[PDB]
C-alpha cells in the first residue's frame, strides 16, 4: 500500500519517463548485469557483449512491452495482483520464468531511473519506487504454483 | 572457510549416507518442488510426481555430484568445474534457488540421520552446502 | 494460504511438539549454525562452544518464548498482520532485532522438526510448515 | 571473479568520484535507511535525520573503506582483513543487509555519473560491490 503523497511522487516521475526507450534500457541492463537471465531469449540473436545486448532490436521491442504493462500497473497501484494476474499465469504456466528475475529487473529499473533523472531521483523518491517494484514483482509471482 | 572440524563432520555425516545417496537426492528434490514451487520453472515438462523415475533419476545425479564434492573437499572448484560451467552458461539457474535446495538437503539429512545430525554437524553441513552453491555460481558472471 | 488437509497435518504434528524442549533446541541451533545472531543474546552467557550453547540455561528458558509466534500463527492461520501487531514493536522499537533472523529461525525450526519427527516430517508436511514460517516472518517484518 | 575490464571500469568509475566519496557515502546510507528501514536496527542511537554529522561521518568511513578496496582490488581480502573482523565478530551485521547497501551504492553512483554509468560499468560495479560484501562476510562462520 502506498500513501497519496507517495502515489503522487511515483506518478509524477513516470509522466516524464519514455516507456519505449527506457524499457529497452532496463531489459538490456538486466541481461548485462545478470547474464543468467538470458536463458529465455535464445531466439533474440547474440547477447554475449553489452553492446550486443543494448544494440539488439528484439530486446528493445520486448522492453517497451514489458514496461508498457508496468505503466498500466501504475494506474492501478491499489490492485497490482489483479492487474498482473493474467501475466503471472502466462509467465509461470507457459514461459516458466523464475520469479526472482522480477526482483532483479526491479533493481535494474531503480538504477536506470536514477541514471536518467540524476538529482531528481531523491532518496524519498527511491523508497517510494522500491515499494512499487516490490509490489509488481510479488504480483507477477502471485499466480505461481 | 571450511574448518577441519567441518570436513570431519561432513565426511562422517555423508559417510553414513553411502548407498542411500540416490534416494536422498530424490527426496530433497521433491521437498524443494513442494516447499518452493518457483523452482519447478527450471524443470518444464518433467514428471515431478511422487515416486517419479524422472525425479529419482536426477536425484541420483545431484547425489553423485555431492558425493564427489565430499571426497574432493580440498579440490572442490576443480572437481565441480563441469557442473559450474553447465549451471552458469547452459542452465542459468538463479543463485537464489541454490539456498532452497541446500535447505531441503539439510531437512532430508536431519530426518534420516537422527544420531549424526548434531548441532555441530548441522553447522558444518550448512557451511559445506553453502560452499558447494558458491562454487556452482562462481562462473555466472 | 494453506489447505484444510495442510492445516490438519501440521496441527497434528504440533500436538506432539514440546514447545519447551523444541524451542530451546531450535534457538540453540540457530546460534550455532548462524553465530552472527548472537548479537541480541550477549547477556545469555557462554556461547563459545555448541555444547555450551545448547546447555546454556538462558537459551532454553527463552526458546519456549521465541517459538510463541510460530505457535500463535498455528492458531490464527492467515491474517497474521493483525495477529503480530504487538510482538513486532517489542523486537523493533525496543530491541531492534533484524527481521532476517526470524526467517533463519523458521528454516532452523523446520530442520529441528525434521530431526525430531524423522519420516513423519513428510515433504508435504514440510511444505505446509514452510508456508507458516514464511507468513509469520513476513508479518513480523511488516511493522518495521 | 573480477575481470580486468571490471578492474578498469571500477577504477575509472570511482576515479570520477574523487573528493565526493564522503558525501556519496552519506547519500547511500540515507537511501538505505529510507528504502529499507530494517537496516536502521544496526545504528540504534545514530542521528538518522537529514544533514546528520553522524551519517556523514560514517558515510566517509565506508567511502574511505571502498577507496582502499579499489586500490587493492587484486589484494582485496588483505586490504579488508581488518574490516571483515569487525563486521563478523563485533557488529555481527546480517549478510543480507550488505546487498541492500551495495544496491543503494549503485543507485547513488548512477544518479551522479550520467556519462560513465554504462551497462558495462554497471555490471562491473555490481560484481565489485558483491566482492566487497563477500570479503566482509567471509569471517562470519
Ligand atoms: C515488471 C516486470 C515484467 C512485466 C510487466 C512483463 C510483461 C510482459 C508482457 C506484457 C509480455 C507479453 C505477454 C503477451 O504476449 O501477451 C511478456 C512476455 C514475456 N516475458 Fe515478461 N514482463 C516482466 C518481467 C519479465 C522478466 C524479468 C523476464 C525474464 C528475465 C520476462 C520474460 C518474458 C518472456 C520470455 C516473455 C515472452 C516474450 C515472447 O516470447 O515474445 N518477463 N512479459
Ligand atoms: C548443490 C546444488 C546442486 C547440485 C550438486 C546440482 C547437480 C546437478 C547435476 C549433477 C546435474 C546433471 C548434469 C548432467 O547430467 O550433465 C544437474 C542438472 C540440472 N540442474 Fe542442478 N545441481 C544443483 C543445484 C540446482 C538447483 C537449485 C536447480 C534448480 C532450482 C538446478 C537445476 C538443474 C537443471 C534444470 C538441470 C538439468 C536437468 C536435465 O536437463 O535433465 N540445479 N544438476
Ligand atoms: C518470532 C517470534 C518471537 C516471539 C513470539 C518472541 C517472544 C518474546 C518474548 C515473550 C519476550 C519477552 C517479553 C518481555 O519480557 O517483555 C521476548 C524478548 C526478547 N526477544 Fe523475542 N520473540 C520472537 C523472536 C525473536 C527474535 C527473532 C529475536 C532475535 C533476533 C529475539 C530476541 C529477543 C530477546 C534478546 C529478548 C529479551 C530477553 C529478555 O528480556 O529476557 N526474539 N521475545
Ligand atoms: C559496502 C559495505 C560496507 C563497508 C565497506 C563498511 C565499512 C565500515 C567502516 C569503515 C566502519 C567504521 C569502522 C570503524 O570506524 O572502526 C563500519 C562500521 C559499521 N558498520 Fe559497516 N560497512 C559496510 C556494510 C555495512 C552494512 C550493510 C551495515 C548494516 C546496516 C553495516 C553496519 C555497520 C555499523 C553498525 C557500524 C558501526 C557504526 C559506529 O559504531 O559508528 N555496515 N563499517
Amino acid at each position: 500500500h502506498l500513501t497519496p503523497a507517495e502515489k503522487s511522487a511515483v506518478t509524477a516521475l513516470w509522466g516524464k519517463v519514455n516507456v519505449d526507450e527506457v524499457g529497452g534500457e532496463a531489459l538490456g541492463r538486466l541481461l548485462v548485469v545478470y547474464p543468467w537471465t538470458q536463458r529465455f531469449f535464445e531466439s533474440f540473436g547474440d547477447l554475449s557483449t553489452p553492446d550486443a545486448v543494448m544494440g539488439n532490436p528484439k530486446v528493445k521491442a520486448h522492453g517497451k512491452k514489458v514496461l508498457g504493462a508496468f505503466s498500466d500497473g501504475l494506474a492501478h497501484l491499489d490492485n497490482l495482483k489483479g492487474t498482473f494476474a493474467t501475466l503471472s499465469e502466462l509467465h509461470c504456466d507457459k514461459l516458466h520464468v523464475d520469479p526472482e528475475n522480477f526482483r532483479l529487473l526491479g533493481n535494474v529499473l531503480v538504477c536506470v531511473l536514477a541514471h536518467h533523472f540524476g538529482k531528481e531521483f531523491t532518496p524519498p523518491v527511491q523508497a517510494a519506487y522500491q515499494k512499487v517494484v516490490a509490489g509488481v514483482a510479488n504480483a507477477l509471482a502471485h499466480k505461481y504454483h | 572457510v571450511l574448518s577441519p572440524a567441518d570436513k570431519t563432520n561432513v565426511k562422517a555425516a555423508w559417510g553414513k549416507v553411502g548407498a542411500h545417496a540416490g534416494e536422498y537426492g530424490a527426496e530433497a528434490l521433491e521437498r524443494m518442488f513442494l516447499s518452493f514451487p518457483t523452482t519447478k520453472t527450471y524443470f518444464p515438462h518433467f514428471d515431478l510426481s511422487h515416486g517419479s523415475a524422472q525425479v529419482k533419476g536426477h536425484g541420483k545425479k545431484v547425489a553423485d555430484a555431492l558425493t564427489n564434492a565430499v571426497a574432493h573437499v580440498d579440490d572442490m572448484p576443480n572437481a565441480l568445474s563441469a557442473l559450474s560451467d553447465l549451471h552458469a552458461h547452459k542452465l542459468r539457474v538463479d543463485p537464489v534457488n541454490f539456498k532452497l535446495l541446500s535447505h531441503c538437503l539439510l531437512v532430508t539429512l536431519a530426518a534420516h540421520l537422527p544420531a549424526e545430525f548434531t548441532p555441530a554437524v548441522h553447522a558444518s553441513l550448512d557451511k559445506f552446502l553453502a560452499s558447494v552453491s558458491t562454487v556452482l555460481t562462481s562462473k555466472y558472471r
